[PDB]
């Protein structure tokens, strides 16, 4: 049915009045017509640069230091090659720290530094405010003590909100991100310039599905390359451990694969109930290091 | 509602200038829109 | 409260003297707000007031701004923005 909300997601802003945009989709919308919504309608130009950030939901205290350095390095990959950030958009994780880390170096790049939210829509806190066509609206990031919804972060720049099932429902996202990121990958990068926009994937404090994400990359045609940096605190921090010890596509060094089920279960508690297969997983990610 | 203002940014920087409170003016001021 | 010299533990003993009236006397998290508006102390507030995880109440935190108004308090308008408060909703 018609989308029947599209507008300007303004939120109420603090030091300024960080503007937004919305237009609720469904859940098989077209590649074609979402790259064609972004570059005709909010008058977007082309990335010479993809960046998507999957870490996780919930990520709560990354460190003092850890935050100064991905803020000032990720930016400068942002605004030195004109790049679209790709985030999930909900105030709870990676979303949260890269917000914060634009605040932090920010020089108003937003001009040149674009974010997206990719999110499902019900999963949102304040969900039924934005209801309208062509509607300026309000919104409060007011941490809601009761509310164990999710909030939009207010340093973002636009959002795609994803139909599905209904409210509640959370994982209806992953579709469009990767086709988007197909799409954007068969644009030529300039004028004169045959190649493709690249894409990379850059991984904080990653999880169980995420390290299925990471290998979901290195499968795909062209093999999408990841960067994981240490100082996490889950799977980047483990697949970073996995890292050191390993030769070239390698499955081991002399046999420590009871010591790294130990350590896989550790973390999310599995209880060789999986955790065998995660240790072939993070075997296939240290396999293709070519790429890590 | 009704009883809220659309530009309340406008109201209280009236307050603050006519209270003769200029630090709280200029903040203020550089929050909102026209601000010229 | 233990001021420990030479680790940079608890940072000079003035915020020591200070968040000592913070930590224990529970009070709320809302009074804590108010004692830092009189003294006019902002780095306490912020650091030692605006926490992760901090529960905050109901528009608690707008009568804090109208107090913090009438005070010609301008550095806790600022936090208090910053902090989720709305000016349209206020």
């Amino acid at each position: 049915s018609p989308t029947d909300a599209y507008g300007v997601i303004n939120f109420q802003g603090g030091s300024h009045s960080y503007r937004a945009k919305y237009v609720r989709l469904s859940y098989d919308t077209k590649p074609e017509i979402i790259l064609q919504l972004l570059l005709k309608e909010w008058q977007m130009e082309l990335p010479k640069l993809v960046i998507s950030v999957h870490g996780g939901m919930q990520k709560f205290e990354l460190h003092p230091r850890i935050k100064q350095l991905l803020g000032k390095g990720l930016i400068k990959a942002a605004v030195t090659t004109g790049a679209w950030i790709l985030t999930g958009g909900v105030n709870t994780g990676v979303a949260k720290h890269v917000g914060d880390a634009l605040k932090e170096h920010a020089s108003r790049s937003s001009r040149k530094i674009c974010t997206i939210g990719i999110a499902p829509w019900g999963v949102i806190e304040n969900r039924n405010d934005l209801v309208g066509r062509d509607v300026v609206a309000p919104y409060q990031t007011l941490l809601n003590p009761l509310s164990k919804l999710n909030v939009l972060n207010n340093l973002h720049s636009h959002f795609i909100l994803v139909d599905d099932g209904t409210v509640g429902k959370y994982g209806a996202e992953v579709r469009l991100r990767r086709e988007l990121e197909k799409t954007i990958n068969q644009q030529r990068i300039h004028a004169r310039i045959g190649q493709g926009v690249p894409v990379v994937a850059l991984i904080f404090e990653g999880g169980p599905n995420v390290i299925l994400t990471v290998l979901e990359y290195l499968q795909e045609s062209p093999p999408v390359p990841v960067v994981v940096c240490e100082g996490t605190g889950r799977a980047a921090d483990l697949l970073a451990y996995i890292h050191k010890q390993t030769e070239e596509g390698g499955n081991l060094p002399d046999a420590a694969e009871p010591d790294i089920i130990s350590t896989i279960k550790k973390t999310f508690n599995f209880g060789q109930s999986e955790a065998v297969h995660l240790f072939q997983t993070m075997m296939e990610c240290m396999k293709k290091k070519e790429l890590i | 509602e009704t009883k809220r203002f659309p530009y309340p940014l406008n109201e209280l920087l009236i307050w603050a200038c006519l209270m003769k409170r200029q630090v709280m003016a200029r903040f203020l001021w550089q929050h909102g829109e026209e601000s010229m | 409260t233990v001021f420990h010299i030479g680790s940079e533990d608890h940072q000079d003993i003035d915020v020591a003297i200070l968040t000592a009236l913070l930590k224990g006397t529970n009070a709320s998290a809302f009074d804590q707000l108010i004692l830092t508006l009189a003294w006019d102390r902002v780095d306490i507030a912020k650091n030692h007031v605006f926490v992760y995880g901090q529960q905050w109440l109901v528009g608690s935190l707008e009568q804090a701004m109208l107090d913090a108004l009438v005070m010609d308090r301008v550095s806790f308008v600022k936090l208090l923005i910053e902090n989720g408060v709305s000016m349209h909703k206020f």
